[PDB]
RNA sequence: CGGCCAACUACGUGCCAGCAGCCGCGGUAAUACGUAGGGUCCGAGCGUUGUCCGGAAUUACUGGGCGUAAAGAGCUCGUA
RNA sequence: AGUAACUGACGCUGAGGAGCGAAAGCGUGGGGAGCGAACAGGAUUAGAUACCCUGGUAGUCCACGCCGUAAACGGUGGGUACUAGGUGUGGGUUUCCUUCCUUGGGAUCCGUGCCGUAGCUAACGCAUUAAGUACCCCGCCUGGGGAGUACGGCCGCAAGG
């Protein structure tokens, strides 16, 4: 399958400030990508979703552009 | 020679487009009265044919009952389907005390003095199966002694040993 | 199990409830 | 009293079994080590029952008995056939018709019909009737001879049955157990040893191992035949 | 629950010696402190029924521990009850 | 929680016998060791011994199977259990399988069989039936 | 010891992976399938479809008993435990490697009036202008695909 | 529209291509057959034997 | 005196008269109604009714069960 | 989950009893976009107190309180020990392939599914998460209707329980 790039020894921390690391995880319509199509573990998927929602709340990502 | 006990004749039927097709099932017990018995269940378009199939099936499946002189070795309880039959040894001269199917099975097997009680599922086939299982649960004293590796005296009570002495 | 038993029970309960609705005021006036 | 040595069958791949997932726990007795996702069979037990199976075959065919070489999987197909033809013993390789042993009286009529067809072939009655009839009779001849190759020597019943890959031909093992015929088979790591009387642990998916085991059994039965 | 320092001070004041933490006196003291904190919390949030169930569990455990103490040594039970200000 | 250690021992033995196990290990106690010795003397188990476990002692019992891989124990029942306890006088001692089986009885003289208790004229608690 | 001697025999047996090339000897040739001996648990199985590029070639004429071929493992584990091997995909991979090692020489299979589809083991289109059934010609490669192994030839 | 199926229910409209939804649709076929200049008739003949619409 | 449950035929009648512990018998050809032969079980007795126990393991201590047949409280805490 | 420093049988169950308890419903005060019992028309129908359409009040929402019911179901009471395995998936510790990136694999503890032995069952099926083998405590059943109904009693503003 695919690799949870966060469980690795080089896994960058998940934050709602670094917008590129989140833009690489949402589809072109702005929706959050599924876990299977990404392959990250459940905890990292949840952290990614929380960071995406927070960044949307602080007007860093469009609400479904 | 052989003795036979046709314990149950049943008329079963299956539904077809034209109507009902009827066949006859016979439950037959075949034994010699000397310690060997067998049970057969035959089905055919006619009663005598079904009886013949039951007889041949019973003769094919024989089973030796661990008699001790004239009775079973020790009290047992057998269960088959929902039928439960309990067997108990009796003093000589008591005679066969059992219900219809149980009486037929025990008389064919050759048991002369025994107390048998059916405690559920009055259906004849299941009662016969339960009686067969209960008989199959019996153990001869020599087999028990061999299993425990002890002398026959140290395993069986003096009553059973003296009964064996008189029977032989 | 078959729903026939449930149908019988619901019919009985429904009829009793309808009777209670019909005689509510009479029960209040006699109670 | 082993015809083959511990190095002989080991090179073929008898120590090999099946995957760890598809293993039967009742084979833990004859399992030595699990490696690379497959189980390994310890060959010492294989030797100390192959000698016993050799002895039993010797005794059985010595006292006026016969054996049946049973195997349907293609890996051990041709082998058993040729082995039977080198001993003159009944065998099945194509497919086990359900009920040879149990329904012997019925299937013997098939052998009688095959003999009648051969007699007709000798008399040459291929033109006395319609072409469709003779073509159908020839097809019946071919089908009957293909289904019953080693069965034409079955006079009364097998005295013993030899089986390869008991899992594939569970019908034959069930028939043998019903009749009480004592089955000598090479169980794999996924089989059931309770259904076989005299097992020979080893691989059966390799053609070389099955061929070697058939060589051993054929040698045993040939020695028994020479010592009637 | 309580912080490490509160637990340390409670254990030091009520523990039989300087090491024990599972003695019934120490357990009862810790449970009583937790119960009073949970009561102070629930006086504000009346509709927090789940924490109320947790409080019930703590109360039951404290009662069982007091039962064990009173069964083993009556004088210790009296001293603990009088020191922690409990009634029954 | 564990209420009847003797019943637990009997059920462990029965489960091991039905599964054709050859060894059974369980926590050790004097009563269990005594009934195990009684079983060994009657020829129902192969041999019993006691190891040392992580905390206490253990009990390892070897089940006896005949040459045909058939079980040497046909039945294991607990008669006197916590709650309803069964005590028998010296004259009304129970019979198991019409005397073919063995009844374990705890008398003031220790652990005996039904025949031994009858011969010595004592009674006690009917612990279990073995057959 | 005997244990160590058995252990040495067991370590003598080699392992593979899904996607490697394994070389073996054919033991049986069948109407529908071809067996292969590798020296492992079971004999590898080569389907008649996965045997040769041409779609109407029988296993008997291409492969005979006792021959030696190099196949590629597709699935190690089947329901029956057999490993599927294919020399068609193996020849695909080796010939394609040879094909970038040419980008060229081969023969033709299909006759299109707009060009020539050479069968060099793989499909290669040569436009008809700058060039014919069963002949062999030489030219250079224009566009490879390597996904479906398709490629365009000059 | 899609729930429930009956004998006379409208058969599903299926395109000629395998579905392969936008998820991992990708572009895995890139031909560059010819860019030599041609006329309309020559282009039509290059159409016809290629059997391409 | 159809089967349980030992012991069958004829006549009269016909959804009537009637019988019946249950199943159930009376629709011009009834071994189930009434009468005659014949038979069987008892015998100074023979049947019916009423009451109790058994069969009923159908209150199951000996000796029952609760997924779908009746039966696990809606779930926890806790007093005796 | 790990360490196991600590107390040393302090455990289990639990008649009654107390508490929590979907939705609907009731009381006081707010709010009311959408949906929507009741209620109007329209349509279908032999008849439509319905299904479909157009509107639409309570209600759905918030605060404080009541009621105490559900197919409140896994139709499977709680605790414990044992009885072949195979494979998904969640959480935590650790040994060896070792790149140590990798569901590498192994071991182990605690959950949550699927398939399957023995065993059990009337059968369907359950099968280490037992409906298997046993022990402790509680609740419940004794043919179907009449009936979870009547009377009496307790609770509730009422519906009713």
């Amino acid at each position: 399958t695919r690799k949870c790039v966060f469980c690795s020894k080089k896994g960058q921390t998940i934050d709602y400030k670094d917008t590129a690391l989140l833009r690489t995880y949402i589809s072109e319509r702005g929706k959050i990508r599924a876990r299977r199509v990404t392959g990250n573990c459940v905890q990292h998927q949840r952290d990614i979703a929380v960071a995406v929602k927070n960044a949307r709340e602080v007007a860093l990502l469009p609400f479904g552009s | 020679n052989y003795i036979e006990r046709v314990v149950s004749i049943n008329r079963v039927s299956k539904v077809v487009k034209g109507g009902r097709r009827f066949s006859f099932t016979a439950l037959v017990i075949v034994g010699d009265g000397k310690g060997m018995v067998g049970v057969g269940y035959g089905k055919a378009k006619e009663v005598p044919a079904a009886i013949a199939k039951g007889v041949e099936e019973a003769r094919k499946n024989f089973f030796r009952v661990p008699l001790i002189g004239s009775t079973i070795t020790h009290p047992v309880q057998g269960e088959a389907a929902a039928g439960v039959v309990m067997l108990r040894p009796a003093s000589p001269g008591t005679g066969v005390i059992a219900g219809g199917a149980a009486r037929a099975v025990l008389e064919c097997a050759g048991v002369h003095d025994i107390l048998a009680k059916s405690l559920g599922s009055d259906n004849a086939i299941n009662v016969v199966h339960a009686t067969v299982a209960a008989l199959k649960l019996l153990q001869r004293p020599e087999e028990v002694a061999a299993r425990r590796g002890l002398p026959i005296e140290d395993v069986a009570p003096a009553g059973m040993l003296k009964a064996r002495r008189e029977s032989e | 199990g078959s729903v026939i038993k449930k149908r019988r029970k619901r019919m009985s309960k429904k009829k009793h409830r309808k009777l209670l609705r019909r005689t509510r005021v009479q029960r209040r006036k006699l109670g | 009293m082993a015809v083959v040595t511990m190095k002989q069958l080991l090179d073929s791949g008898a120590h090999f079994g099946h995957q760890t997932r598809r293993w039967n726990p009742k084979m833990k007795r004859f399992i030595f080590t699990d490696r690379n996702g497959i189980y390994i069979i310890d060959l010492q037990q294989t030797l100390t029952y192959i000698d016993k199976a050799y002895e039993f075959v010797k005794e059985t065919v010595a006292h006026g008995g016969t054996v049946l070489f049973v195997g349907t999987k293609k890996q051990a197909q041709e082998s058993i056939a040729e082995e039977a033809t080198r001993v003159g013993m009944p065998y099945v390789n194509q497919r086990w018709l359900g009920g040879m042993l149990t329904n012997f009286s019925t299937v013997h009529k098939r052998l009688q019909r095959l003999k009648e067809l051969e007699a007709m072939e000798q008399t040459g009655g291929f033109e006395g009737r319609t072409k469709k009839e003779i073509l159908m009779l020839t097809r019946e001849k071919n089908k009957l001879e293909r289904s019953l190759g080693g069965i034409r020597d079955m006079q009364k019943v097998p005295s013993a049955v030899w089986v390869v890959d008991t899992n594939k031909e569970h019908i034959a093992v069930g028939e043998a157990r019903k009749l009480g015929i004592p089955v000598i088979a090479i169980l794999d790591t996924n089989c059931d040893p309770d259904v076989v009387d005299y097992p020979i642990p080893g691989n059966d998916d390799a053609i070389r191992s099955a061929a070697l085991l058939t060589k051993v059994i054929a040698s045993a039965v040939a020695e028994g035949l020479q010592a009637r | 629950a309580l912080t490490a320092e509160q637990k340390k001070e409670i254990l030091g004041q009520y523990g039989l010696h300087d090491t024990d933490t599972g003695s019934p006196e120490a357990q009862v003291a810790l449970l009583t402190k937790r119960i009073q904190d949970l009561t102070e919390h629930l006086k504000v949030h009346k509709h927090d029924h789940h924490s109320r169930r947790g409080l019930l569990l703590l109360v039951g455990r404290r009662r069982r521990l007091l039962k064990y103490v009173a069964q083993v040594d009556v004088a210790r039970y009296r001293s603990l009850i009088e020191r922690l200000g409990l009634r029954r | 929680t564990m209420t009847d250690p003797i019943a637990d021992f009997l059920t462990r033995l029965r489960n091991a016998n039905s599964a054709y196990h050859d060894e059974v290990t369980l926590p050790h106690s004097k009563l269990k060791a005594n009934i195990a010795e009684i079983l060994k003397r009657e020829g129902y188990i192969s041999d019993y011994r006691t190891e040392d476990a992580r905390v206490g002692k253990s009990l390892v019992v070897q089940l006896k199977y005949g040459p045909s891989r058939e079980r040497s124990i046909a039945g294991l029942r607990r008669v006197s259990k916590p709650g309803l306890r069964v005590y028998a006088k010296s004259t009304n001692l129970p019979r198991v399988l019409g005397g073919l089986g063995v009844a374990i009885i705890s008398t003031s003289s220790g652990l005996l069989t039904d025949r031994q208790a009858a011969r010595q004229g004592v009674g006690g608690e009917v612990l279990a039936y073995v057959w | 010891s005997a244990e160590d001697f058995l252990a040495a025999i067991d370590k003598t047996i080699k392992y593979f992976n899904d996607g490697d090339i394994v070389e073996g000897t054919i033991v049986k040739v069948d109407r529908d399938e071809v067996l292969l001996d590798i020296g492992y648990k079971t004999e590898g199985v080569i389907p008649s479809r996965e045997l040769s590029i041409k779609h109407d070639v029988d296993p008997n004429e291409v492969v005979s008993v006792g021959d030696e071929v190099e196949a590629l493992v597709l699935t190690k584990e089947d329901k029956e435990g057999r490993l599927i091997l294919s020399k068609k995909r193996a020849q695909y991979e080796r010939a394609w490697g040879t094909i970038e090692e040419l980008k060229v020489k081969g023969t033709v299979i299909e006759v299109v009036k707009g060009g020539l589809i050479l069968d060099i083991g793989l499909r290669g289109f040569l436009p008809a202008s700058l060039v014919y059934i069963g002949k062999e010609i030489e030219a250079k490669i224009i566009e490879l695909d390597k996904n479906r192994n398709n490629v365009v030839l000059s | 529209a899609g729930r429930e199926w009956r004998h006379e229910s409208e058969p599903a409209r299926r395109p000629g291509y395998f579905p392969r939804p936008p998820e991992e649709r990708r572009i895995i076929r890139r031909k560059s057959f010819s860019m030599v200049p041609c006329t309309v008739d020559e282009a039509a003949l290059e159409m016809e034997m290629l059997d391409y619409d």
